[PDB]
C-alpha cells in the first residue's frame, strides 16, 4: 500500500536489490586511528527532478559528488579528510497507462571514462559539477573537452548490452515504477577522501523510447532520492597521554 | 460573606420570609374536625356537573339550556347536537366547575369525561351514534361520514348512561379542537299513551388527573 | 508563555456574563402617558455582542437573573414598582389601572439609597429549551408570520414611579442588566459572518468570504 | 461488494456517519396521549435526479416536505396532526474516472433563511413547494419574493465553509462516490404538527466544479434516496373509562 | 478575485515548471487573514491569551 518511511524527512513509497548480498556496515565491525560515525548524515536528500522526453538517450550522476553542496553531508566532505558512506538510492518515476518506456537503472563501481578525442585529456567539469544529469548522446562527440559520451558503447568501450552486471533494477512502465538499490562501500582502501575520488557512478539508460499516444503529458519525471547510510568520518582530537 | 448584597433590601411581593408576630402570649382556639376538607382545587373540578349544550340564539328561559330535544318525528339521518371539545374557551364548557377551575390556570392538560344521560319515558327506544373526531380532523357532515370514524352506538333501550373518556385536551392558547356528534340512527319509538318528546342531559368532569400550571386571575368578574 | 489546561470555555461561564441590555429614562408628570412609564419586552437580540454570542447554538435552557440600577433627579425618599408581568399576563396601557394592581405579576418595591434591586426569573416556557432559530410558519397554512414561535416568549418589566396623588416633576433613568444562570445548550451553530439589519429577522446583505492579499505565494 | 438492503424496495449500494451518535428511537423508549408507531412507512422514496452540470451551483430540499406527495408518508401527515420520524439518506452520484468534481452532502438542523431585500416578506413557495431541487445562485438574488440565495454565505449569512460543524460527508469524485447521512429526529418539543415546522434541510454544494474533459458524458446524475425510520404519531381512538 | 467559491481552490496546472511555488502560508491562526474567519479563527478572538498545535489536512 504506502510503507512510509521516515528519517528526518518522509518518503512514501511502495524490491530491494542489494549491491553484492552486503548492507552497508561501520568499520567497526570487523588511539592511533580513532573515526568518528556521524549518525546525523541520513536522510533523504532529493535530487533534481530530469524529464524523460521522447527523443532523449541518457543521465548519468557521480557518487559521491552529486551530494557535494547538499547540507550536513556537503560540509563533512569539506571539514574531514577521509570518510566512508553507504547509499540507499530511490530512482522513482510517475506515468500513466497509456506510457510505454524501458529504463535501466544501474549502479557502475568505478567507471573509468575515456575522452572524445583519443589521446586528449578533459577537465573535472566534463564529469561532475555539483548535482547535475549528464546527458549521453547518440552518435560521436567531437568536442575534444568532452567524454566520449556514446550510449551504444556506455563511455567506457563495454557494449550497453553487458551492463547487467552490476547491481541493476529494470522499470517497465507496464507494471513496476520504482526501483531501490542498496549500493554498499566498495574500495580497496578502507576509507578515502571524497573529493579525489568518485566511488560509483548510477547510470539511467531509456532501452525502449517513450512513446505517449495523443494528448498526453510529453515527459515522465524521473526523480532520485538518495539517502547516505552509516557514514563514519576521521577523529579529529589528540588521544590520552 | 454579606447580607447586604444586591438584591436583598426590597419588598419583592412574594416573600416566603418568616415575620414577627403581632400579638404572642395569646392562644388560639385549636382546630376542630369538620366534614369535607379540601387539599386541592382539582378535587373541585373532578365533580361531574350539567353542561348547558343547547343554548339556541333565541331561548326563551335559562331551565332549556340543560336539556338537548329528540322527538317522534325527525328524519332518520339528522344531528342531535354538536360540541367542540376545549373546556376552557368553548362558551359550553366556559361556566362549568370544570371551566371555572381552568380559567384560573395559563397551562393545563389531562382528559375529561362525558356522560350522556337518557332523561325520559320509560317505555322510548332507539339508537345513537356519538361520534368522536380526532383533534385534526374535521367534523363529519353526515351520519355515513361519521360512523368510518370513532363511534359507539349507544342503545336507549338497554342503557341509559354512556361514559365517554376523551383523552388529549390542552390549552390551546382556528384551533386543533376534537369534536363530538351524535346522529339519529332509529329514531325515538314509543308505544301509546306516551309523551312525544324526551331530553338527554349531559355531565362533565376532570377525569382521573389533569395537571395545571401556572396562577392567572379570570377573566370573569371585573374589578 | 506555557500550555497548560483550560476551564474557562465551558458553556456556563461563556454566556453567563452581566451586560446591559436596555436603558430609558422616564418622566412623571408631562403630557404624553407613554413617558409616564416604561415597558421592555425580555429579549436578547437588542445588545449585537450578546446576540452573536447566544446565536453559536440553536436550543438553550437557562435561567436568567436580571439587576436594575435606576437614578434620579429632580427631596423625600422615592420608591419604584417594579413589576413583572409574565407570558399571558394583562398588560398596563397607562400608568394606574388595575393590571399594576394584579396580584398574580410578581413585583419589587424598591427605594432608593439601598443595593440595586434584583430577581431571578425560572425557566419559563412550556417546551424543554427555548430554541434561537425556528424555520416555520404560525399556521400550517403557512400564510402567516415566518420564523417566530410563541415558545421562545419571554415576559415584560413594567417600571413606573410608586407616587402620592399628585406626582413631583422629578424624571429618572433606567438600566437593565442581564446575566443567564445555570445556562445549558445543545447543537452548535456556525459565527455569523454579516451585520444584523433586524432585531427578529435573519436577514442579511451578501458579504465577502475574507479579506484578501495580493498573491497567494505571497507572505509576509 | 454490493450490500442488498431491503425494505419493502431495494437499494443495491457498497461510512455511516450517525447525525451526532444517536440513532433514531421511538418515543415509547425513554390514556391521556397515546401515541401509534406506523411501521409500514419505512421503505426507499427516491427522489427526482438533479443533472449536475459544469455550470452548477447547489441545490438544497426542506424536509419533511420533499416527502409530502410521496404515498403513505404523504397520508399521514394529512391525516394525523403530531408526528416524529428519523430518517436514513443516501446520496449517491454516478461518474467515470475522467470526471473530477467534490460535493459537500450536509444535513443543516433548522435553517432560517433571510429574504433576498431586506425587510421583505416572502411566500412558503419560495422554499418549498414539494419535490424540488431549489438551486443556490452565484452573486446576489433581486428577485423581492425570492429566497437571498448566494452560495458564498450559504443563503443564512453564515460563511459557506463552515458548514463543516453539522454532519456532513464529502463526496470526492476521486475515491468514494456514496454519502450515508443517518439523520435522528431533533426538536425541542417531544413531537410537532410536520407542516407547520420544516425540521431540517439537506444541502449539496459543489465545492470544486465538474470537469469532464472533451466527449463524455456532460452531467453526473445525483439521486437522493430517503427512508423514513422510526415514525411515530398521536393515537386516534379514545381511552377506557 | 472574480468570484467567492475560488477562494478554497488552490489551483494546480500541466503547465508549470518543475521549479514554482504551489503557495504560501503563515501560520497564526488568529490574525493571518486565511485563518482569520474560519471555525479556529472564530473561537480563538473570544480570547486573549491561547496555545497550542494544530492539524493541517491537505486533500
Amino acid at each position: 500500500r504506502s510503507i512510509t518511511l521516515g528519517n528526518s524527512t518522509i518518503t512514501t513509497q511502495e524490491n530491494v536489490v542489494v549491491g553484492y548480498g552486503r548492507w552497508p556496515t561501520y568499520l567497526r565491525d570487523d588511539e592511533d586511528q580513532p573515526t568518528q560515525p556521524d549518525v546525523a548524515t541520513c536522510r533523504f536528500y532529493t535530487l533534481d527532478s530530469i524529464k524523460w522526453e521522447k527523443g532523449s538517450v541518457g543521465w548519468w550522476w557521480k557518487f559521491p559528488e552529486a551530494l557535494s553542496d547538499m547540507g550536513l553531508f556537503g560540509q563533512n566532505m569539506q571539514y574531514h579528510y577521509l570518510g566512508r558512506a553507504g547509499y540507499t538510492i530511490h530512482v522513482q518515476c510517475n506515468a500513466s497507462k497509456f506510457h510505454q518506456g524501458c529504463l535501466l537503472v544501474v549502479c557502475v563501481p568505478e567507471a573509468e571514462m575515456g575522452g572524445a578525442v583519443v589521446g586528449q585529456a578533459f577537465s573535472a567539469t566534463a564529469m561532475a559539477n555539483g548535482d547535475k544529469a549528464y546527458e549521453f548522446t547518440s552518435a560521436t562527440q567531437s568536442d575534444q573537452t568532452k567524454v566520449q559520451t556514446a550510449i551504444h558503447n556506455a563511455g567506457m568501450g563495454v557494449g550497453v548490452g553487458n551492463l547487467t552486471i552490476y547491481p541493476h533494477q529494470w522499470i517497465n512502465l507496464r507494471t513496476n515504477n520504482s526501483a531501490t538499490i542498496v549500493m554498499p562501500y566498495i574500495n580497496s582502501v578502507p576509507m578515502d577522501n571524497m573529493f579525489r575520488h568518485y566511488n560509483f557512478t548510477l547510470m539511467v539508460i531509456p532501452f525502449v523510447k517513450l512513446d505517449y499516444a495523443d494528448t498526453a503529458s510529453t515527459y515522465v519525471p524521473i526523480t532520485v532520492t538518495v539517502a547516505p547510510m552509516c557514514a563514519e568520518y576521521n577523529g579529529l582530537r589528540l588521544a590520552q597521554a | 460573606p454579606t447580607m447586604n448584597t444586591p438584591g436583598s433590601t426590597q419588598f419583592l411581593t412574594s416573600d416566603d420570609f418568616q415575620s414577627p408576630c403581632a400579638l404572642p402570649q395569646f392562644d388560639v382556639t385549636p382546630s376542630m374536625n369538620i366534614p369535607g376538607e379540601v387539599k386541592n382545587l382539582m378535587e373541585i373540578a373532578e365533580v361531574d356537573s350539567v353542561v348547558p349544550v343547547n343554548n339556541v340564539q333565541d331561548t326563551t328561559d335559562q331551565m332549556e339550556m340543560f336539556r338537548i330535544p329528540v322527538t317522534i318525528n325527525a328524519p332518520l339521518q339528522q344531528q342531535v347536537f354538536g360540541l367542540r371539545l376545549q373546556p376552557g374557551l368553548d362558551s359550553v364548557f366556559k361556566h362549568t366547575l370544570l371551566g371555572e377551575i381552568l380559567n384560573y390556570y395559563a397551562h393545563w392538560s389531562g382528559s375529561m369525561k362525558l356522560t350522556f344521560v337518557f332523561c325520559g319515558s320509560a317505555m322510548a327506544t332507539g339508537k345513537f351514534l356519538i361520534a368522536y373526531s380526532p383533534p385534526g380532523a374535521n367534523p363529519p357532515k353526515t351520519r355515513k361520514d361519521a360512523m368510518l370514524g370513532t363511534h359507539i352506538i349507544w342503545d336507549i333501550g338497554l342503557q341509559s348512561s354512556c361514559v365517554l373518556c376523551v383523552p388529549w385536551i390542552s390549552q390551546t392558547h382556528y384551533t386543533s379542537a376534537g369534536y363530538v356528534t351524535c346522529w339519529y340512527q332509529t329514531g325515538m319509538i314509543v308505544p301509546p299513551g306516551t309523551p312525544n318528546s324526551s331530553s338527554i342531559m349531559c355531565f362533565a368532569s376532570a377525569c382521573n388527573d389533569f395537571s395545571v400550571r401556572m396562577l392567572r386571575d379570570t377573566p370573569f368578574i371585573s374589578q | 508563555k506555557n500550555y497548560h489546561s483550560r476551564s474557562e470555555s465551558t458553556v456556563e461561564n461563556f454566556l453567563g456574563r452581566s451586560a446591559c441590555v436596555y436603558m430609558e429614562e422616564y418622566k412623571t408628570t408631562d403630557n404624553d402617558v407613554n413617558k409616564k412609564f416604561v415597558a421592555w419586552p425580555i429579549n436578547t437580540k437588542q445588545m449585537v455582542q450578546m446576540r452573536r454570542k447566544l446565536e453559536m447554538f440553536t436550543y438553550l435552557r437557562f435561567d436568567m437573573e436580571v439587576t436594575f440600577v435606576i437614578t434620579s433627579r429632580q427631596m423625600p425618599v422615592l420608591t419604584h414598582q417594579i413589576m413583572y408581568v409574565p407570558p399571558g399576563g394583562p398588560i398596563p396601557a397607562k400608568v394606574d389601572d388595575y393590571a399594576w394592581q394584579t396580584s398574580t405579576n410578581p413585583s419589587i418595591f424598591w427605594t432608593e439609597g439601598n443595593a440595586p434591586a434584583r430577581m431571578s426569573i425560572p425557566f419559563i416556557s412550556i417546551g424543554n429549551a427555548y430554541s434561537n432559530f425556528y424555520d416555520g410558519w404560525s399556521n400550517f397554512d403557512q400564510r402567516g408570520s415566518y420564523g417566530y414561535n410563541t415558545l421562545n416568549n419571554l415576559g415584560h418589566i413594567y417600571v413606573r414611579h410608586v407616587s402620592g396623588s399628585s406626582p413631583h416633576p422629578i424624571t429618572s433613568t433606567i438600566r437593565v442588566y442581564f446575566k443567564p444562570k445555570h445556562t445549558r445548550a445543545w447543537v452548535p451553530r456556525p459565527p455569523r459572518l454579516c451585520q444584523y439589519k433586524k432585531a427578529f429577522s435573519v436577514d442579511f446583505t451578501p458579504t465577502p468570504i475574507t479579506d484578501t492579499r495580493k498573491d497567494i505565494n505571497t507572505v509576509t
